[PDB]
């Protein structure tokens, strides 16, 4: 519920970003355990490890490294760190003042 | 499913509705204010599952809670004045009402 | 280090501008993200570099302070090397650019070695007797018909011809099996027969693991044997060697080991009982697989040596054919899977192929893998693109919807209407309004509507599950006025009301409980609660009631 | 003078010519009042009139040899109104000017 | 089409026309915005303009 | 009711209490029936 997959008006739903770098994280998780299980050539499951560390970290804090991956808007989604941190995370604007 | 616009609405007296014709969207030339149905539109409800002692007053008299609750489009408050003009735009595979 | 003192310059004037930041640089920076990285560590701790003169009048020190050498360190360093370890692409692309790619005639050379590399396993498993002891009683099991018959083989090397070779398998088997020194040349040309057949996948797989476990079973007595006495007794490694590696089904190695009167071995008397009782499981287990232990503990040493050349050169064959790999996925790329989720799902399948190829078809391996791959690279846009898994058959079907409505967009004048869709496809015309209605892709809820206070979409979505304080406020003064109303009721009726509905208690009960309860049958409980309700049912106690029902 | 900008389209050395003819502005489908009322963008249809000439890889210079021609659709271009306004989605806007 | 629609449709240049007024349609027709895409911005400029 | 609230790093111990189940697949819902 913190991170909903409302849904919209006409059958088109809204989500926020979590929910896609999840998926991303998830995706390459997932991924990482079958090539394990298949005794791949170690180039390719490094590569992998490496996807998943940057999935990992554009999920705590996206933007921070690696030019931050875009949504589907384009857009530099949000990770955990931005929902916190700056001007519009938590401590800023519904922490201090609310309706 | 759908969403009907028809004239017959749970929850309200016959009083509240002298405005809406038949079909449910108000008259032309009918001065409403904040509160009254401008159009008359209500969304199934499925299902309830309502509480207890509720049932007990429900049991003792004998009314049934609707499948259908109300969302129906009012007059927003304060504002009093004269529908003078309507229309009613509909779908292409829908058929058109009596006002249509 | 120009660099250097440009950090001390954009200090001394308290800002940066992209002019400065872009004559302070290294001069030999050619990719733009190194540039971008730089930028940010300078500005991370001071001096915010904009793009211009201002500043000029603005005094305002967020920047301190160990973040400031830090951030000096990790700049003085950013000389030191030249990148980039930031982008996986990047690092993935001279990863395969290392491996030359040239294997031109070589992929058959190394494909023979695959397939003379498991077949020292096929040999290691034709000497396993246990593996072709369920072979033949799975002979015998599906010619029964305890499974179907092509259970044993995927294809092989007739139903009679094959169950009568088995026959002979039988014949030969029992000519190598109840010979216990004339063991040798039986076992060993009926291993050669047997080298000339075509298992089952999960059959040689399940068969030869559980083979594995054979041998690790004996590998855990040796364990037992091992660190209970060499690492724990503190026997000797050299002894270890001496007297258990050798013999290891006597007891002329440990019992004879407490027995050699050495400082050593009279320590023996601890750990005696564990190697006392892990002698009689290896020697019973030498039976239990069917062979003493050594030989085939080296038969399946042998088949671990030929696996491992198996893998060895697939792996050359896998990054050979990654080198195309590559190619092939870019492109898939704008199709709703980043690039490296695409070139990790093609190597998946490139180890797919390389795992079911044939050099006896004459052909170039490149077509065969790459239809693999790009079979497995779309599974993959397919199943993991959009943030709702539609299945794959929909998305057939909406891939047509957009070429035929581009299609009649510039043939019908003006647009297509799904009404005119329903015919120009052979659909039923709300299955074209639900594909439509059901292949759009979610709003973020962080789009910002551009207004006053940049609030997003996310925070306009009102909750319609949440009950108004006004209703809960009723529904408690509902609780009130029932316990009102039943209070002004014999506690008979009363009682039965409650129980009845789940009135201020738990679960309400059937009729037939509640005679339980009072010693009635269910018909008694009925007339009460129609007595109750009746009275309920009357002003007096109903006024307040019935305006509950407000309407 | 945003045809001739990049036409004609040559191909690469092709012998292939994409030339403009000229182009036309069509009729609108809906009038202002009914381009309000529908909640539509009021604008015209905008028909081009190319001509594919193709010369065979021979001589001399590129033969025109094989030619077509067509009146082609690209996009609909939004009206001003009488009053120097648009209607893009059934309401009024404006574009003002800008000062770079 | 999509290039010039999302133009008109959406750009700080296509503004509703105010028109509360015959003077507020009249002035806001001619009206020399110094912002949009190709024209500077409100941080960037700033007392130049 | 309570008192200073304390941060720290946090162990998969720790992590795996404050869950109630690991997630293992990237799907969210079913898309015709929206459970
Ligand atoms: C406010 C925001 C920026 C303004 C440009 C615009 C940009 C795209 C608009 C949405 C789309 O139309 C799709 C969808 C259609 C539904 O039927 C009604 C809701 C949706 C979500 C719309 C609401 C809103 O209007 C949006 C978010
Ligand atoms: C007021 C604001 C305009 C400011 C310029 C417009 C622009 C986007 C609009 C919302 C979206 O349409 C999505 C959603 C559609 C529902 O059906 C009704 C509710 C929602 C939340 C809308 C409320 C409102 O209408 C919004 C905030």
């Amino acid at each position: 519920d913190l991170r909903p997959l409302v849904p919209l008006d006409g059958g088109r739903f809204a989500t926020s970003d979590l929910n896609d770098l999840y998926r991303r994280v998830i995706n390459r998780n997932n991924r990482l355990k079958r090539l394990l299980d298949l005794a791949a050539p170690d180039i390719i499951v490094r590569n992998e490890k490496r996807m998943l560390q940057e999935a990992v970290d554009a999920l705590l804090d996206n933007g921070r490294r690696g030019r931050a991956i875009t949504g589907s808007n384009k857009r530099p989604l949000k990770s955990l760190a931005d929902m916190i941190k700056g001007k519009q995370g938590r401590f800023r604007q519904n922490l201090l003042g609310k309706r | 499913g759908p969403e009907e616009i028809t004239a017959d609405i749970p929850n309200v007296g016959e009083a509240a509705l002298s405005k809406l014709d038949e079909s449910g969207i108000v008259y032309i030339g009918a001065e409403v204010t904040g509160g009254d149905i401008l159009v008359g539109k209500v969304t199934p409800k499925g299902e309830t599952q309502l509480t207890p002692e509720e049932k007990l007053l429900r049991a003792i008299f004998g009314e049934k809670a609707s499948d259908v609750k109300d969302s129906s489009l009012r007059v927003p408050n304060g504002v009093s004045g004269t529908v003078i003009d309507v229309q009613v735009f509909t779908r292409d595979g829908v058929e058109k009402d009596k006002r249509a | 280090s120009q660099l250097k003192l440009l950090v001390t310059r954009g200090k001394e004037q308290g800002y940066l501008t992209y002019a400065e930041v872009n004559d302070h640089l290294p001069e030999d920076i050619v990719d733009s993200d190194q540039i971008e990285d730089i930028i940010q560590m300078i500005n991370d701790m001071g001096i915010q570099v904009m793009e211009e003169a201002p500043d000029a009048d603005d005094l305002m020190n967020t920047a301190d302070e160990d973040a400031a050498e830090a951030a000096a360190q990790v700049l003085s360093s950013v000389e030191s090397e030249i990148g980039r370890t930031t982008d996986p692409v990047r690092m993935y692309m001279r990863e395969m650019g290392t491996v030359e790619l040239l294997t031109r005639e070589g992929e058959i050379d190394i494909a023979k070695r695959i397939e003379d590399g498991i077949n020292q396993v096929q040999c290691s498993v034709a000497e396993y007797p246990e593996a072709i002891t369920y072979l033949l009683e799975q002979y015998d099991r599906v010619e029964a018909e305890e499974a179907r018959l092509s259970d044993l083989i995927t294809g092989f090397v007739d139903p009679e011809l094959a169950r009568e070779k088995f026959a002979e398998l039988r014949a030969q088997y029992v000519v190598t099996r109840d010979t216990i020194a004339t063991a040798q040349e039986e076992i060993l040309k009926l291993s050669e027969v047997f080298k000339q057949f075509r298992l089952v996948p999960k059959q040689f797989d399940y068969l030869v693991n559980s083979m594995r476990v054979m041998m690790d079973r004996v590998r855990t007595q040796e364990r037992l044997i091992m660190k209970l006495c060499v690492e724990q007794c503190k026997m000797p490694k050299k002894n270890f060697i001496t007297l258990f590696t050798g013999n290891e089904t006597s007891d002329t190695w440990f019992n004879a080991a407490i027995a050699m009167n050495k400082p050593w071995s009279e320590k023996l008397h601890d750990v005696s009982e564990e190697v006392h009782r892990a002698l009689q499981k290896l020697q019973q287990i030498e039976e239990e697989t069917g062979l003493t232990i050594e030989q085939v503990k080296d038969i399946n040493r042998r088949m671990s040596i030929g696996e491992a050349k198996a893998r060895r050169a697939k792996k050359e064959m896998v990054e050979a054919n990654l080198r195309l790999v590559i190619s092939i996925a870019k492109k898939y790329t704008n199709r709703g899977l980043q690039f490296l989720d695409l070139i990790q799902e093609g190597n998946i399948g490139l180890m797919k192929a390389v795992d079911k190829f044939e050099y006896r078809r004459g052909y170039k391996f490149s077509t065969y893998a790459t239809w693999w791959i790009r079979q497995a690279i779309t599974r993959s846009i397919a199943d993991q693109a959009r943030t709702i898994r539609i299945p794959v058959h929909m998305i057939e079907t909406i891939n047509k919807l957009n070429r035929i409505s581009r299609q009649m967009l510039q043939e019908m004048g003006r647009e297509p209407t799904p009404e005119e869709l329903a015919e120009r496809m052979l659909m039923p015309e709300d299955k074209i309004r639900k594909v439509l209605k059901i292949a759009k892709e979610p709003i973020s809820m962080e789009t910002p509507i551009g207004d006053d206070e940049d609030s997003h979409l996310g925070d306009f979505i009102e909750d319609t599950t949440l009950e108004l304080p006004l209703d809960s406020a009723t529904t408690e003064s509902l609780r009130a006025a029932t316990h009102d109303v039943l209070a002004g009721l014999t506690a008979r009726e009363a009682k039965v009301l409650r129980m009845r509905f789940g009135i201020d208690m738990n679960t309400d009960y059937t009729l037939e409980e509640v005679g339980k309860q009072f010693d009635v049958t269910r018909e008694r409980i009925r007339q009460i609660e129609a007595k109750a309700l009746r009275k309920l049912r009357h002003p007096s106690r109903s006024e307040v009631l019935r305006s509950f029902l407000d309407d | 003078a945003a045809f001739r900008s990049v036409f004609p389209i040559q191909s690469y050395s092709g012998n292939s010519e994409l030339q403009y003819v000229s182009y036309r502005l069509g009729e609108p489908v809906f009038d202002v009042q009914e381009c309000q009322i529908r909640g539509v963008t009021y604008s015209a249809p905008l028909r081009v009139k190319l001509r594919l000439v193709i010369y065979e890889r021979e001589a001399p210079e590129g033969t025109v040899k094989d030619i077509k021609e067509q009146e082609v659709y690209m996009g609909e271009i939004p009206l001003m109104t009488d009053n120097g306004t648009f209607v893009i989605n059934g309401t009024e806007r404006v574009i003002v000017s800008q000062l770079h | 089409s999509a290039a010039v629609k999302e133009f008109f449709g959406s750009s700080q240049l296509s503004q509703f026309m105010d028109q509360n007024n015959p003077l507020s349609e009249i002035t806001h027709k001619r009206r020399i915005s110094a912002l949009g895409p190709g024209g500077l911005t409100r941080e960037r400029a700033g007392f130049e303009v | 009711e309570f008192d200073a609230i304390k941060i720290a790093l946090a162990s998969p111990d720790m992590i795996r209490s404050w869950s109630f189940g690991e997630v293992k697949k990237p799907e969210t819902i079913n898309y015709r029936t929206f459970k």
